[PDB]
């Protein structure tokens, strides 16, 4: 029994959209918080200076804000599986997506 | 600052330093227009810096030309 | 620990704080476990040598 | 070929606490061309070789353009052997790392897109290289059944009709020698900023394929140097500024070998030139300056926008169908400068993060005193994973390169089976790769 | 000074005078320096210390 | 003129020393086999440091992070034993105690 | 106290005790001192020669 | 002694065994004042010892003005 038998249902299309994933994540929780925003999403400016990608960033500082990812991937093999955490398991539903 | 790199502190007035050169009066063909007196030399400076790759590139090709034949062995009866 | 002199009365015991582990004493925690430790130290973190 | 001595001078070279700056700047100036190479090729000869004899290192780990060329020109004597040894063994080793690739990738094709496009996350075209000096950029919309997005500033980038309004090509040198003087009139009379002027030099199809670049850039360099780099902005009249204003360069009689260190002013070719102790000849800096015409602006970063890989073409979001990447057009990489030397850094070079496998801060901290107490100011932040980038840049949340490849990448040996590693990382996860690993039993 | 003080007491020297030269036992001397407390014991029973 | 008599490097004892010559004089001026011991101590005493924060993570308690709080030898509170530049303000700025 | 001025460019406290904590109490097996010295003697002989 | 270091035996007497030389007479400026004869000698010595660093100290900072232009150039007609 290796992978060439289980490939007529993993290469199946259900194994691969997030929109069912989105319903059952969100009928649980109707609305958690959206936190410390950080790396969601691209902005663009009219700027081609890269000083001004440089200085009015790093000029003033926060407590550093850390994404979901970035503190996924320093937790060791057990850490993870152990029932401290929520916020870094709650956000994993399929390994594929993120 | 914010917006630029910090200069590099390299000794002034070249002209001043040097002069007998055909390539100082082509620094004075440039024209002040709207810039300040202190302003306008370092404009005056980075136009220096374009005469003076086109001077030895000139001199590159004639360098690079390779060595030719009939002003050669004409030579070559000696 | 230590013994603490109060000159001119009774005296007490009074205490301080062994920081790091190597201020463990060394009988009942010797170098043979203390350099297998460094070794597990260096595996995990992944250290280069 | 690339055995475990060979690694290692990698790393020799991958923490220099004394690495030269000055054939670091040259790096910048010729930017990958067949005709300012012949230009430097005895600089190069020059660098190498002192650089080889005081200290047991190789120079220009660096750029993929700077290797190929010490490897497949000038294989004379103008080097030491055993450094062109390892040269060798970088490019000889690294036509099989493409080789790999091959012989899992299938034969048969779909459409017009072969599988190869597909499984193989490494030979996928649109993994640009994150550096480049040459027009890549037209390749993308001149093949695939993409539609790109190619975001500089505000305006965006489709049609390839527009490639002469977004997009300038500075061809060879020879054949600019009239509008010589039409490209230093676009410096002077123009703000660089809200500019959208992108001077590339032009793309030839005998020069490049993604895949010997990618290689070199996504594997080797953040994985023998165990994620150590950045990169780097670059400004370029302040360049020719250290060199050509120069007295001797400027001037009369002395004759071509009249070494430059017996005729420097008090300037920053002193403390740049006594850092690696080289002797350049009068020639080989007044050669130097002559490459500037030709040189572009400033250094321009960019950003290329693709639909997913058609295999997962579904998603939440529209911007969920859309995963994105950069290109630094006009820079190179990084390694941490030299304490010496470091006042006549700042004065020329400046650093820029953009990604995982290149946003590395321990780099960066050479290079800028704000930088040098964001470190310090809260300590967290010397992980190549903390680290935070600015929002005009990359988020961490729309590119391929993601979180725990660069996490892999700072905690590898020096091992030749961690690079095979990463060549086997960069795969798809799909449903349609998952057919070409069970006809070979992964 | 007094030795009932410092941040360091007698086993971190008397480690020292009976060492090796391994750099395994230099490996030790990094993980000798650990503060003890207990938000360390986090730190490392989330690595298996 | 050490190296010839011996098989020994010098200028052990202090980090300003080591680091004046793991920066400066790179050339073969001193033996390019002694290079490398320099070489040895600070071109991996970085890396004998990145050890630490794989351990040491990324989050504050409040405004003090862990790695002044586990991680005994980042600990400005901590000091080296030698002192040439002025570590006492660099000490009185930024800590929350009465030092 | 003459102590001249900080530049945060040039050091940090934690690469400078990762060599006198560490690789100092190993190589030397615990065998160093500290030494005071007395500069207008020190400096004397080099001058009125 | 029990609250300084022991003296270095050094050769006594520089000025007389030396004295043609413009630094002798920096000497004699110091006064004597509240010291003995013998013990105005040693403090004597030590201010010998702050004009020798003045001295070469200013001829270091001539010796490392680094070569000009002006006076160079000139000199590199020939």
């Amino acid at each position: 029994f290796g992978y060439q038998n289980a490939l007529k249902s993993i290469c199946h299309p259900r194994m691969h959209n997030p929109t069912q994933s989105a319903q059952a994540l969100n009928q649980a929780f109707p609305d958690p918080d959206g936190g410390h925003g950080y790396g969601l999403r691209y902005e663009q400016t009219p700027n081609m200076n890269l000083f001004r990608t440089f200085h009015q960033y790093y000029m003033g500082k926060n407590v550093a804000f850390v994404p979901d990812v970035a503190q996924k991937a320093l937790v060791t093999t057990e850490d993870l599986l152990h029932p401290t955490s929520h916020r870094l398991l709650r956000l994993e539903v399929h390994p594929f997506f993120d | 600052s914010n917006f630029k790199v910090r200069d590099p502190v390299i000794q002034e007035r070249l002209d001043h330093d040097y002069a007998h050169h055909p390539l100082v009066a082509r620094m004075n063909t440039l024209d002040q227009g709207n810039m300040s007196q202190a302003e306008y030399l370092v404009q005056k400076r980075h136009y220096l810096v374009f005469l003076i790759a086109h001077h030895y590139y000139e001199a590159y090709l004639r360098r690079m030309g390779g060595i030719q034949r009939r002003d050669h062995l004409q030579t070559l009866r000696d | 620990f230590f013994v603490h002199p109060c000159p001119g009365a009774r005296g007490s015991y009074r205490a301080t704080h062994r920081t790091m582990v190597g201020n463990i004493p060394q009988p009942l925690a010797p170098r043979e476990f203390q350099e297998s430790r460094g070794a597990q130290f260096d595996a995990v973190t992944n250290m280069t040598h | 070929v690339i055995d475990q001595l060979t690694i290692d001078v990698i790393q020799e070279t991958a923490f220099d606490p004394a690495y030269p700056l000055f054939c670091y700047v040259i790096e910048a100036m010729i930017h990958g061309q067949e005709e300012k190479f012949v230009m430097n090729m005895p600089l190069i000869a020059l660098v190498i070789q002192t650089y080889w004899v005081n200290s047991g290192k190789l120079a220009f780990v660096n750029s993929y353009h700077m290797v190929r060329f010490i490897c497949t020109h000038m294989g004379n004597g103008s080097i030491p052997k055993e450094a062109h040894g390892h040269y060798r063994k970088i490019l000889g080793e690294l036509i099989a790392l493409e080789q790999a690739l091959l012989k899992l990738a299938g034969h048969e094709t779909v459409g017009r897109t072969p599988i190869t496009h597909l499984v193989s996350a490494l030979l996928d075209p649109h993994l640009l290289p994150p550096f480049a000096y040459h027009d890549v950029f037209t390749d993308l919309m001149q093949k695939s059944s993409r539609q790109p997005i190619i975001k500089i500033g505000d305006q965006n980038y489709d049609n390839p009709q527009n490639r002469a309004t977004f997009i300038n090509l500075r061809g060879r040198m020879e054949d600019l020698v009239n509008n010589l003087v039409n490209i230093y009139q676009t410096r002077v009379n123009e703000d660089h900023d809200e500019r959208h002027v992108l001077d590339v030099a032009p793309l030839d199809e005998n020069d490049y394929n993604p895949v010997l670049e990618k290689l070199f850039y996504y594997v080797l360099m953040p994985v023998c140097s165990n994620g150590h780099m950045c990169g780097m902005g670059v400004d370029y009249q302040n360049v020719a500024l250290t060199l050509t204003y120069n007295g001797p360069v400027f001037a009369d009689v002395v004759n071509a070998q009249d070494d430059i260190l017996l005729h420097l002013e008090n300037g920053t070719l002193k403390d740049i030139l006594q850092a690696g102790d080289i002797r350049p000849t009068v020639d080989m800096i007044r050669v130097l300056c002559t490459s500037f015409l030709t040189c572009p602006f400033v250094t321009q970063a960019a950003r290329v926008i693709t639909k997913r890989d058609p295999a997962q073409s579904f998603a939440t979001h529209e911007y969920g169908k859309d995963v994105a990447q950069t290109v630094l057009v006009n820079g190179f990489g990084a390694f941490a400068v030299a304490d010496r030397s470091r006042e006549a850094a700042e004065t020329m070079f400046y650093p820029v993060p953009f990604n995982k496998l290149y946003a590395d801060p321990l780099v960066a901290a050479t290079l800028h005193p704000l930088l040098a107490n964001y470190v310090t100011r809260l300590p967290n932040q010397r992980n190549a994973v903390v680290f935070n980038v600015p929002s005009n840049l990359m988020a961490e949340y729309e590119e391929w390169h993601k979180s725990p490849v660069a996490a892999y990448a700072a905690s590898c040996q020096a091992t030749p089976g961690a690079i095979s590693a990463m060549v086997s990382m960069h795969q798809k996860l799909s449903a349609p790769s998952f057919i070409c690993q069970a006809k070979h039993r992964m």
